[PDB]
């Protein structure tokens, strides 16, 4: 207790300095002042979205870079995650990463959760006439437009 | 090895070695280092401030009409930074003859204290007159309501000093608390100019009296003049004033106690000329203000001074 | 008022503690500190 | 930390409920007078005193033993003894304790010293 | 080369406060 | 800062880190000349006779 | 109302209009009064910093 | 007095002629040069009032 | 200390202020030496001459390099800038002021605005500041303006504003009148050019200052001067002001500057309203802002005033009045009308907002409710677009 | 209401699409990556994989 | 009847009128002030008359001229980022928004 | 006089937190890089050589302060 | 009106729907836009405290020089400058020092921009120009001063300023560094000897023992001096912690201090102070609470 | 000009060392630096850019 | 392009890779015999912004998202070389609109064909 | 409905009143406290309605 | 103060070493669902309990 309050007067005694008296550790209280800024809180509050008050620290996370990197040095080398190419001769920059599925699986439910056999090949021929199919669409000029609506996509 | 030293950044031998960073490891910063953000200085040069205006400023406030329509009369006497040469006499038969004719309390009271600076850069003495003639009966005599404007008494007092002037007394005394309460307001070259006046005419007691109100005040004491403190400081013989500075030297900085012993030692010394009018001889304050700078400094070892007749004792 | 009070009631405990110290002790005299000897 | 002449008087006229100051003036023998809104603790029993219960306190001093938040003010004839308290009072965590240097001397005008001890160092 | 100046005179600060009262 | 290898157990960063390049470009000041402002023209008659 | 005395305008305001006395640009003139600028003047500079 | 005062220098000795040990510190790249940006307490009461 | 005689210097050398190479006591003078910074000679020589008087006074007046300065300006009268430029070369002391104003002033005509600030800069700030100055501001102004440049207008009013350092530490801070006068013809250029931001700006300044009525009180105070000298009190009144010449015009024509503003207005309106349909007349031109205009002086004194009351339509009308010397008022009464009529629309925030162009009203929308685009949006329709329908909410 | 696809997948998401479509699942993922700016014509890099 | 239990009774009657006078007086310069109160701190005031007892710029450190010795508690705490915290200088006290 | 007995209410409640760390959790110390030392050289009046382990020695020190010595595969 | 609803919903700190209204504006009106939108959005998104997207729109209405800037437009940025400059981070990245002062050194570059703009500098508010004029004096210097500021008598008296105010720490040429840290031992083998190939001063929070190994709070229970043997030492370190408890006192301390009313207490571990108590003796009703 | 042969602005920073390896991995480490603020900057320009074209007076 | 990469990598707090569904309770594991089983989370207690009591994914030892707002970055798909689909809003302007010699005769969406008809 | 707008006028007076105090009030924000906010609203303010008569 | 929060989050940090990354579906959406037991003919029977 003596090192919390020692000669203390106030909580708000060291907020001469800046960077103390935004910080947001003991709560967001010292930091509205106005009405309109309290009623702004409660309303953004209860909308569901984030207070602005909170905001008065900047807290950037860890990168994502970063916690992969934790990741992969406590398991040292977390070869358990790595595709099987990682473990065969000059792997191209994408055989070089963790293990994440992608959106190009989203549509084939075929192959359930566990792909019986031979079904993943089946999927796997499946991806590559969608690629083809994209690059047709490309080449004669039908391909998304940003803009469309339903008929014009139709 | 030798007597000449290695230094220690040319040479690869003291850098590569194993108590600093090899040639071969990966060169890049150890740690930042922020200084100058944690615990900044403040500026003081050494040298003073090349601009600055180095005077009383008057403050000339003139609404824009009689600015205009006194211009002639005006002219004779000094705008910013510039003074003209106008003999001081015309000056005064100027503002005796034309000033009644304007109505405004105000730029009368401008136009008065415009004449004052004036005076108080030639050094006339028959301009106290017009203290008496005008200001007194309502400002200084049997406790009249009104209240001066500032730049009047600022110039009134100013003349007082450059021409010294017992009349500053009963001003002053005026502008403390219950008074105008004007004291606060006054610049640091103020101050400067009226202690160097009061020390000249040697009263102690207006010494102590103004000393008193300026560390009240706050005022700027490193910046106070070196010159004029010491004039003032030497003005002082009496017993109780003279306590009453040991304990008051204790407020300026450390820089400013010893170039408080410098000028002083000059202006009794080599410097003696540098005076209009010399010095007058206080060995006690002089030897004191050596003492506290000596006291106030940090303090260095000369062991074979110290202890140059240390025996030692088999008790 | 209270501060009479006060003040009474301040030198009924002073003469008690002290009643209680040369009781206790047994003469009016104590030793001094390590350092009273400077 | 300090606390001058002018807080002194000005809690004399203007008390504050939680603010004790505590008289530690050692010897009976010397001490004539009685600071306003006192209470006596000798410098010598400090030591045993603080290490008391909130009640043995209360049952040998006589008045409530201040907690450890309210401010403590301490009081001596030069300050010297209330010094020396002090760090008894802070090495059992009080957070405000004042001492008030110049203490008995500069209010009642008395001229005492609370030990006897001399500027000049005997020769070595 | 203490004391550097001469001690503040024996005054009473207490009594005039009480006896205003 | 949270790395507890840094030095002792071999870890040396190849870049240097974002937070300290802040600290180190922000307890120097910048000086004013460096900003290459001209709006007016150059000056032909006077600037190259200026004050000595 | 420009001073923020707002209670004290409405009265003069109400007896207008039921003279017909204003007419488009006036309301406006009121309703644009309502802000309080010389109370936002004095706010922005003292209290707002 | 001030603690962080501290003896930079060895004791005197024949031992800073004999060695190659190194009489300074090398300079310290990353370390900016020390200027001043700060204020007074009096200038800071200054602005205040 | 050391100090170099530049008329006695002898083999001998009697004051020793030489750097000895072997005297005794030398070394660590010779170190010193090699230590100098870059400016040290040139810095040490430039500061032990030339410094400010205990007085607050400049060093400018010295009798050796007097007829140098005097040279100087005259050859800047006759318009030689170059001749001129090279004698200012060769100055060792600080010149004085009127330097400072012929060296601008010759800068005017032929609109060297690059080399009328290269001055300007040279005498402040360096030398003192010297160079600021109601008049050399006036004539940097004057340039600024000449070169169409605006930036520089804007820059030219800044310093003429000063910072606290200038203004307060040093003491030099252009005089009053010398403001006003920079300050008007800067905002002459900037409303007859119609830009409105700085316009505001500089009036802004102009309102603050309480600058507003500054031509009257100088016109009262010439005729206050003539008074002076023939003995008879002078005084400062409403009267006395409303006497002028000045608001006596000003007071006359207000009316027709009043009409002049009504008629303008309605036909922007009116524009406005046809713009807004493409081209007939739309529903908007029908009933505007601005109230018919009662038929008397103080009438018109008083639509005005609610009207436009935010800028000081009066001392507008005033400035107005001038262009080029050219008296408009007495000369040509509707370029006068139209210019006075045209700056109080600019000066006033109320009248741009009773000016504005009706725009088209924008859809609120929702998101998709079976999504394809995160770009397309169900758009909300008032009950104007779609009649019939269920009743909806807002 | 946003669930009217909602049998289609029953208890999972709601799609506006045939979710049980390979291709045309495929293709909405395209157009909605390329509504949102990360799909698109772009300035060509020697790095893009021309060939 | 039971005043002598709260704090605006008895022996501290006298105190809580003191501070009720403060107020208004206080009030008063805050309206001068344009409703912006003055420093907690007074370092706005004039003179050094002017500044109350009561007030947190009062000087109570062990020292006042020797910085090891104007620390709150056994050693020398920092802010964030190492920065001085028992002595601030006048540039890391920043009044802004 | 007294009316009344009472009994004592306070809220002691710390609900904020304020830890400052004291100054010397940011000073400095010397840390080294650490690798197993494979051999040392040492001369100053006469050589003396030590090997603790033969290896290709993949990186060395040299170090001139007193005595000369190399610190080998260090 | 488009203007207001976007002050509106700024104020709220509603940044999409503001930037909405913006861009439809720009899209169909565009000719129509004055400045007052972008002072909505500046305010705004100072307001949601997004100093990004505060420099963004203040540097785009750079590019397109017209609307005109206004003082209130140059404020609003110049505001969120300095407060961007004043927060903190998280703990994390604290350890150092603050980063977001780096802030305040984009001062000098907007200043430059408002002269290039015609923006005059002198209408900024008093307070806002006292924040900027603070800002400018940590970063920014001419080429003069620049030539001189490294020179030593300077550098020195820098030192000199720190040493009076007791905060010597961080200074190179005035602190000696004296710890070393040892090297981590492996279980792979006790025999490899270690040795260091380099040297490095960092701060002691990169490798400090961890808390719970550590004795509790260090700083207020015990006072620890780092000091140097007077003796020779002829082997091992020359300096050594010399840490005594806070509590400390000699085993002698009895005898060294007067005598009490509590001696007769003399090891006793439950003693009845209620009996040699004086609240025994004062009181005249004395109820014992035990 | 286009693609890689054309600019408003050009900097050429020169690094130097003692020892190759330094002054090439120096290279690295301010490299990849500038790829990072530059992508930010331009970005910030591109933004810029986008809505310039968009719409806007002249 | 991650599957859900809103939920993963921008929604959860370890990227999805850190388990924070683990008992920091003592193992018999040769490994884990430094593991201490820790005490329950304190009940109300105000965290540091970087910290969480560690009882949750929603409340982890360590927050690994920032707290500001967050932004996609500015698409490097070109927005002048793309010609989308017409709008209403665009065709009624058609005859003021100013297009590229592209524009008027796109291959989809020709704007020429529109400013005819 | 014309009473509960008067009504209403008059809390919000109530509540005005107390907002104003506590935006200029230092002392009172030196201890942070969310709870100054709320813990007089335009009920618990005076006038009270029910001490009307008296 | 005793720093055993330190220690848990540090332990916590060890723990980690052993743990995989979990098997999250090829389709995320139907997996996270039939993990809640949503989807159609996903639910499962709470475990019976053995009564008390
Ligand atoms: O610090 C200084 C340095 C120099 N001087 C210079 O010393 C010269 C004579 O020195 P004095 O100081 O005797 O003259 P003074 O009182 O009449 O001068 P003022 O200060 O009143 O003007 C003065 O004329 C002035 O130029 C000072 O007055 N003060």
């Amino acid at each position: 207790l003596f090192q919390q309050n020692a000669y203390r007067k106030t909580p708000t005694d060291e907020h001469w300095n800046p960077y103390i008296r935004r910080s947001t550790e003991n709560g967001v209280g010292h930091l509205l002042q106005n009405k309109f800024d309290i009623m702004r809180r409660e309303d953004r509050l209860s909308k569901g979205e984030q207070d602005l008050t909170e905001r008065n620290t900047i807290h950037y996370g860890v990168p994502i870079q970063q916690i992969v990197d934790e990741f992969v040095f406590r398991h040292r080398n977390a070869r358990g995650e790595r595709p099987l190419d990682y473990f065969k001769p000059f792997p191209n920059f994408r055989a070089l990463r963790l293990n994440r599925m992608y959106r190009d699986v989203e549509g084939f439910s075929l192959m359930k959760q566990r792909p019986e056999f031979l079904e993943w090949e089946l999927f796997t021929r499946y991806r590559q006439h969608h690629q083809q199919r994209r690059r047709l669409a490309l080449l004669h000029g039908l391909e998304p437009v940003a803009n469309e609506t339903a008929q014009e996509r139709d | 090895v030798g007597y000449t030293p290695v230094n220690p950044d040319t040479s690869p031998m003291v850098a590569y070695s194993q108590y600093h960073w090899h040639y071969n490891l990966p060169q890049g910063m150890e740690r930042p280092h922020s200084v100058n953000r944690t615990f900044a200085a403040p500026f003081q040069s050494n040298h003073s401030l090349v601009n600055k205006y180095r005077g009383v400023w008057i403050e000339f406030d003139m609404h824009p009409a009689f600015s205009v329509a006194l211009e002639p009369q005006l002219r004779k006497l000094p705008r910013g930074r510039t003074l003209p040469k106008t003999p001081a006499e015309e000056v005064i038969a100027d503002y005796t003859a034309l000033a009644p004719l304007v109505d405004d309390e105000k730029t009368r009271d401008l136009w008065l204290a415009k004449v004052f600076q004036h005076c108080a850069f030639q050094r006339c003495g028959g301009a106290m007159e017009l203290w008496e003639r005008y200001c007194h009966q309502r400002f200084t005599a049997e406790g009249a309501t009104a209240k001066p404007p500032l730049s009047l008494v600022k110039s009134v007092l100013f003349y007082c000093n450059k021409t010294d002037n017992s009349g500053w007394r009963a001003l002053f005394d005026r502008c403390l608390k219950d008074g105008w309460n004007y004291t606060p307001l006054f610049d640091t070259a103020q101050w400067s100019f009226m202690l160097k006046s009061i020390g000249r005419m040697g009263d102690e007691d207006g010494v102590r009296a103004v000393l008193e109100e300026m560390l009240d005040v706050q005022a700027d004491l490193d910046r106070v003049e070196a010159r004029s403190v010491v004039i003032a400081l030497n003005a002082v013989t009496n017993a109780d004033v003279y306590e009453f500075v040991k304990k008051y030297l204790f407020n300026f900085g450390e820089r400013k106690v010893k170039f408080l012993r410098t000028t002083y030692s000059d202006l009794r010394g080599h410097g003696a000329g540098k005076l209009r009018i010399p010095l007058k001889e206080n060995d006690n304050m002089y030897y004191h203000v050596c003492w506290h700078s000596s006291i106030r400094s940090p303090r260095q070892f000369s062991p074979r001074q110290l202890y140059f007749d240390y025996t030692p004792s088999t008790l | 008022w209270e501060l009479s009070r006060d003040e009474q009631l301040f030198w009924e405990r002073v003469e008690l503690i002290r009643k209680g110290q040369v009781a206790s002790i047994g003469s009016s005299h104590k030793r001094g500190y390590a350092d009273e000897a400077a | 930390h300090q606390v001058y002449l002018k807080d002194m008087l000005h809690l004399m006229r203007y008390p504050e409920p939680y603010t004790h100051i505590i008289d530690c003036r050692t010897s009976t023998q010397k001490m004539h007078r009685w600071v306003p809104h006192s209470l006596w603790l000798p410098r010598d029993e400090v030591e045993y005193a603080l290490q008391l219960s909130a009640d043995e306190f209360l049952d040998m001093y006589g008045f409530r033993k201040p907690d450890k938040s309210d401010d403590v003010i301490l009081l001596s004839h030069n300050g010297i003894y209330s010094e020396q308290a002090g760090w008894e009072w802070k090495k059992q965590f009080f957070q405000h304790v004042y001492n008030y240097r110049g203490g008995t001397n500069e209010l009642f005008g008395e001229s005492y010293s609370d030990m006897n001890v001399s500027d000049v160092l005997s020769p070595w | 080369y203490t004391p550097i100046w001469k001690s503040d005179p024996a005054v009473d600060n207490v009594a005039p406060l009480r006896d205003e009262d | 800062s949270h790395r507890r290898d840094y030095i002792r157990m071999g870890y040396i960063p190849r870049y240097t880190p974002w937070e300290w390049i802040a600290i180190q470009e922000a307890d120097q000041p910048l000086i004013a000349e460096q900003i290459r402002q001209d709006n007016i023209g150059t000056s032909y008659f006077f600037s190259l006779n200026r004050y000595w | 109302a420009q001073h923020g005395l707002y209670q004290q305008a409405t009265p003069i305001v109400d007896e207008l209009h039921h003279q017909k006395a204003l007419h488009a640009g006036h309301y406006a003139l009121l309703i644009n009064a309502l802000a309080c600028p010389r109370l936002g003047q004095r706010i922005l500079h003292c209290d707002a910093q | 007095m001030l603690s962080q005062n501290v003896a930079k220098t060895t004791v005197p000795s024949y031992y800073m002629i004999r060695t190659n040990l190194p009489h300074r510190k090398p300079q310290n790249q990353w370390e900016g040069v020390y200027y001043y940006s700060g204020i007074t307490k009096r200038q800071r009461h200054l602005i205040l009032l | 200390p050391a100090v170099v005689d530049h008329d006695n210097i002898t083999v001998e050398d009697p004051n020793r202020v030489g750097l000895n190479a072997a005297t005794l006591d030398c070394r660590g003078r010779i170190y010193r030496w090699l230590r100098r910074g870059p400016f040290f000679q040139v810095d040490n020589y430039f500061r032990r001459s030339v410094k400010l008087n205990r007085d607050g006074t400049l060093p400018t007046d010295f009798v050796h390099e007097a007829p140098l300065m005097r040279k100087i300006i005259r050859l800047a009268h006759r318009g030689h800038l170059k001749a001129a430029c090279e004698e200012y070369r060769r100055v060792t002391t600080v010149p004085p002021v009127e330097v400072y104003r012929a060296l601008t002033a010759c800068c005017v005509p032929g609109a060297k605005l690059a080399d009328a600030v290269s001055i300007f800069e040279d005498g402040d700030s360096k030398l003192f500041y010297v160079s600021r100055d109601g008049e050399v501001l006036h004539n940097l102004m004057r340039c600024a303006i000449a070169a169409r440049h605006r930036a520089r207008i804007m820059w030219v009013y800044n310093v003429m504003r000063g910072r606290f350092y200038e203004n307060v530490v040093v003491r030099a801070e252009v005089d009053l009148i010398w403001r006003y006068r920079i300050a008007m013809i800067a905002l002459e250029y900037l409303l007859d050019h119609e830009c409105a931001e700085e316009a505001a700006a500089i009036y802004s300044y102009l309102v603050e200052e309480e600058l507003l009525r500054c031509d009257v009180h100088v016109r009262v105070g010439l005729h206050m001067r003539e008074a002076i000298a023939a003995g008879k009190p002078i005084t400062l009144n409403n009267d006395v002001m409303n006497a002028t010449s000045l608001v006596r015009d000003a007071t006359a024509v207000a009316p027709e500057v009043a009409r002049e503003l009504q008629r303008r207005h309605a036909q922007t309106l009116q524009n406005n309203a046809v713009e807004a349909v493409g081209a007939g007349s739309a529903p908007w031109s029908i009933l505007g802002p601005l109230t018919a205009i009662g038929p008397t002086a103080e009438d018109t004194m008083v639509w005005l005033q609610q009207h436009y009351g935010d800028v000081d339509v009066m001392s507008i009308m005033r400035w107005a009045r001038f262009r080029k010397g050219k008296d408009l008022m007495a000369k040509d009464r509707p370029q006068y009308l139209a210019r006075a009529a045209a700056w109080i629309e600019l000066l006033s925030k109320r009248n741009r907002e009773m000016e504005e162009v009706p725009l088209t009203y924008m859809r609120k929308s929702k998101p998709l409710v079976l999504d394809t685009n995160s770009n397309v949006r169900v758009a909300w329709q008032t009950p104007l677009m779609r009649s019939g329908g269920p009743p909806r909410l807002l | 209401p946003r669930n009217l696809n909602h049998a289609l997948n029953y208890g999972i998401a709601n799609y506006a699409y045939n979710r049980g479509n390979y291709v045309e699942t495929q293709d909405s993922i395209w157009e909605e990556q390329t509504a949102s700016g990360q799909e698109g014509w772009s300035p060509a890099t020697h790095a893009d994989g021309l060939r | 009847c039971g005043v002598n239990a709260y704090e605006f009774g008895g022996k501290y009657a006298r105190t809580y009128a003191y501070a009720f006078e403060k107020a208004k007086k206080e009030l008063e310069a805050t309206a001068a002030s344009g409703f912006m109160a003055p420093s907690l701190s007074h370092e706005d005031t004039e003179r050094l008359s002017d500044q109350p007892t009561t007030s947190p710029s009062v000087d109570r450190f062990a020292s006042t001229t020797h910085p090891e010795q104007r620390k709150a508690q056994f050693v020398p705490r920092v802010g964030p980022g190492s920065t001085p915290l028992e002595d601030p200088a006048a540039d890391q006290k920043s009044e802004w928004s | 006089m007294f009316l009344i007995h009472f009994v004592h209410y306070k809220t002691i409640l710390q609900k904020y937190t304020f830890k400052f760390k004291h100054i010397f959790l940011s000073i400095d110390k010397y840390n080294s890089l650490f690798f197993n030392i494979s051999g040392i050289l040492i001369w100053l009046n006469i050589i003396h050589i030590n090997i603790i382990l033969i290896k290709y020695s993949f990186f060395i020190l040299i170090n001139n302060f007193e005595y000369l010595i190399i610190l080998i595969s260090t | 009106t488009y203007e207001l609803v976007m002050l509106a919903l700024s104020l709220q700190g509603n940044m999409v729907e503001a930037e909405s209204i913006l861009s439809f504006l720009r899209s169909h009106h565009s000719e129509h836009i004055t400045v007052e939108s972008f002072n909505a959005l500046l305010l705004g998104h100072r307001e949601a405290r997004q100093f990004d997207c505060c420099d963004a729109i203040w540097q785009e209405l750079v590019d397109r020089r017209w609307p005109r800037a206004s003082p209130l437009t140059a404020e609003l940025y110049l505001r969120s400058i300095m407060d961007h400059a004043n927060t903190p981070t998280s703990e994390p990245l604290q350890s150092f020092a603050n980063i977001n002062v780096v802030e305040k050194k984009k001062v000098p570059l907007v200043l430059a921009q408002m002269d290039e703009l015609g923006v005059p500098r002198t209408h900024l508010s008093r307070v806002l120009m006292d924040e900027v004029e603070d800002s400018l004096r940590k970063f920014q210097t001419y080429r003069s001063r620049f030539y001189e500021w490294g020179r030593a008598v300077k550098q020195f008296d820098f030192i000199e300023f720190r040493r009076r105010n007791g905060w010597l720490y961080d200074l190179h040429l005035m602190k000696c560094t004296t710890k070393q840290v040892g090297p981590l031992r492996d279980f792979n083998d006790p025999d490899a000897v270690q040795g260091a190939v380099a040297t490095a001063e960092i701060p002691a929070f990169f490798n400090e023992r961890p808390a719970w190994e550590r004795p509790p709070l260090e700083e207020t229970l015990y006072v620890t001096t780092n000091k140097e043997r007077y003796d020779d030492v002829r082997g091992g370190d020359i300096y050594y912690d010399d840490t005594r408890g806070l509590h400390d006192r000699s085993p002698t301390w009895m005898n060294e201090v007067p005598e009490t009313r509590y001696d007769r207490l003399y090891g006793v571990n439950h003693p009845d102070i209620a009996k040699i108590g004086i609240r025994r003796h004062l009181n005249v009703e004395y109820v014992n609470r035990k | 000009e286009d693609g890689i042969r054309g600019s408003e602005v050009t900097y050429k920073i020169v690094l130097e060392g003692f020892w190759d390896h330094h002054v090439m991995k120096l290279a690295e480490d301010v490299c990849m630096f500038l790829k990072d603020v530059g992508r930010q900057i331009v970005e910030e320009k591109l933004v810029a850019v986008r809505r310039l074209l968009q719409g806007g007076a002249v | 392009q991650l599957q859900a990469q809103d939920r993963i990598i921008c929604g959860t707090h370890g990227a999805g890779i850190v388990a924070h569904q683990t008992a920091v309770n003592s193992s018999d594991n040769p490994m884990l015999s430094s593991v201490t089983t820790a005490a329950p989370a304190a009940d109300l207690s105000r965290t540091k912004p970087h910290e969480g009591t560690g009882t949750s994914e929603r409340d982890p030892y360590i927050r690994t998202l920032h707290n500001q707002r967050s932004a996609a970055p500015e698409s490097s798909v070109s927005q002048s070389h793309t010609v989308n689909a017409p709008t209403v809003d665009e065709c009624e302007m058609l005859a003021e609109r100013w297009g590229t010699m592209n524009y008027w005769h796109n291959d989809t969406f020709p704007r020429l064909v529109v400013f005819l008809k | 409905t014309a009473l509960w707008d008067a009504t209403r006028k008059i809390r919000s007076a109530k509540e005005a009143a107390l907002h104003r105090s506590l935006s200029h009030n230092t002392r009172m924000r030196a201890s942070a406290d969310l709870k100054h906010w709320y813990e007089e609203d335009a009920n618990t303010l005076r006038p009270l309605a029910f001490e009307a008569l008296k | 103060t005793h720093g055993l929060r330190e220690k848990e989050k540090h332990d916590f940090t060890i723990l980690q070493r052993t743990v995989r990354i979990p098997f999250q579906g090829y389709d995320m959406d139907r997996f996270l669902a039939q993990q809640k037991g949503t989807p159609y003919g996903a639910q499962q029977l709470p475990p019976n309990v053995v009564p008390s």
